[PDB]
């Protein structure tokens, strides 16, 4: 199951 | 910026049997970027109802996808895969040999 | 064994023709297990494994809601790293991500992963340490300031040492049929006359799980490594691999040669000869 959080570049 | 060329296997599931059904495959893995045109071929036409996994790559970044569908394969039928990329000056053909 | 889930996922651009093309996958060792396509119609997170289908529509309504949430963060991306690079509006570009863990043959965590490219070139990721980053160059650098500020690092630590890993070990319990298998490899030779004075030796190794093997010629015990064709190991499409290795003998000396074959469920390699 994939990451709950994303943030990005 | 990058670009790789395709390697490309055109090859059935099973050993092949005349008369006896299979998958024909093709193979193509280490390009980028990842637009490429996979054509499977029964005696040069253009094969309808070919499938392909979902694309994915390697640990070096580089794109495979697996083309494949349900053929039976016979003494006179001849299969290839004809590949396009922006490697390629011309659509890589690559004719299915069944002890490869 | 030692066992790994990856996920990797690619962004492209298409200027002027809309929005991005986002593909996600997902992977325990080698089977795929679920995928997510920007353009598909149904725009949820699918099975790609009959041993996730039976996950509850939670599972799936979950797992949907996150990679929809990666998509977009990538998309954001893809224009981020084009004034970066300072490119132009028109041109298609990639952004590759790939993160996951590895367990030993105890279950318990061996490594985490997370990593991105930007057109095919490492562009940052997070060391084994899982507590600095590899910033390629200035812009990859603007990104790891971002990320040391907002302590991302620390929180991705605590997915890949953890809930990773306990999805992981659930995937392999549910999955045990495909996942936990060996299937060691059919071997066999074949023998095709080049000429009247030479003929290839196709070493083929087949329906073996997982991927790794080492199929490897040998004249009289010395290696014949420029002088083999390796094929790359290919998907047979039932979730089994393939791969042969071919040498050209000289009439007369099949004898002379070997192959070997090493695989995690051969108990001993194999050393097969044309006789």
């Amino acid at each position: 199951g994939i990451l709950g959080f994303v943030f990005t570049l | 910026m990058i670009q790789r060329t395709p390697k490309i296997q055109v090859y059935s599931r099973h050993p092949a049997e005349n008369g006896k059904s299979n998958f024909l495959n093709c193979y193509v893995s280490g390009f980028h970027p990842s637009d490429i045109e996979v054509d499977l071929l029964k005696n040069g036409e253009r094969i309808e109802k070919v499938e392909h996994s979902d694309l994915s790559f390697s640990k070096d970044w580089s794109f495979y996808l697996l083309y494949y569908t349900e053929f039976t394969p016979t003494e006179k039928d001849e299969y290839a895969c004809r590949v396009n990329h922006v490697t390629l000056s011309q659509p890589k053909i690559v004719k299915w040999d069944r002890d490869m | 064994g030692s066992h790994s889930m990856r996920y990797f996922f690619t962004s492209v651009s298409r200027p002027g023709r809309g929005e991005p093309r986002f593909i996600a996958v997902g992977y325990v060792d080698d089977t795929q297990f679920v995928r997510f396509d920007s353009d598909a119609a149904s725009q949820r997170m699918e099975p790609r494994a009959p041993w996730i289908e039976q996950e509850g529509p939670e599972y799936w309504d979950g797992e949907t809601r996150k990679v929809k949430a990666h998509s977009q963060t990538h998309r954001v991306d893809l224009g981020t790293l084009r004034g970066y690079y300072n490119q132009s509006e028109a041109g298609s570009h990639t952004v590759q991500r790939m993160y996951g863990c590895d367990v030993g043959s105890d279950w318990r965590f061996l490594r985490g992963y997370h990593q991105y490219a930007y057109d095919g070139k490492d562009y940052i990721a997070l060391k084994e340490d899982l507590r600095s980053w590899t910033a390629a160059d200035m812009a990859a650098q603007t990104t790891k300031h971002k990320w040391e500020a907002a302590h991302v690092a620390e929180q991705l630590r605590a997915y890949l040492e953890g809930t990773c890993v306990e999805w992981l070990r659930r995937y392999l319990e549910n999955g045990k049929e495909t996942l936990q298998r060996t299937d060691a490899p059919k071997t066999h030779m074949t023998h095709h006359a080049v000429s009247d004075h030479e003929a290839t030796l196709r070493c083929w190794a087949l329906s073996f799980y997982p991927a790794e093997i080492t199929l490897t010629w040998q004249r009289d015990g010395e290696d014949q490594t420029q002088d083999t064709e390796l094929v790359e190991t290919r998907p047979a499409g039932d979730g089994t691999f393939q791969k042969w290795a071919a040498v050209v003998v000289p009439s007369g000396q099949e004898q002379r040669y070997t192959c070997h074959v090493q695989h995690e469920g051969l108990p001993k390699p194999l050393t097969l000869r044309w006789e």
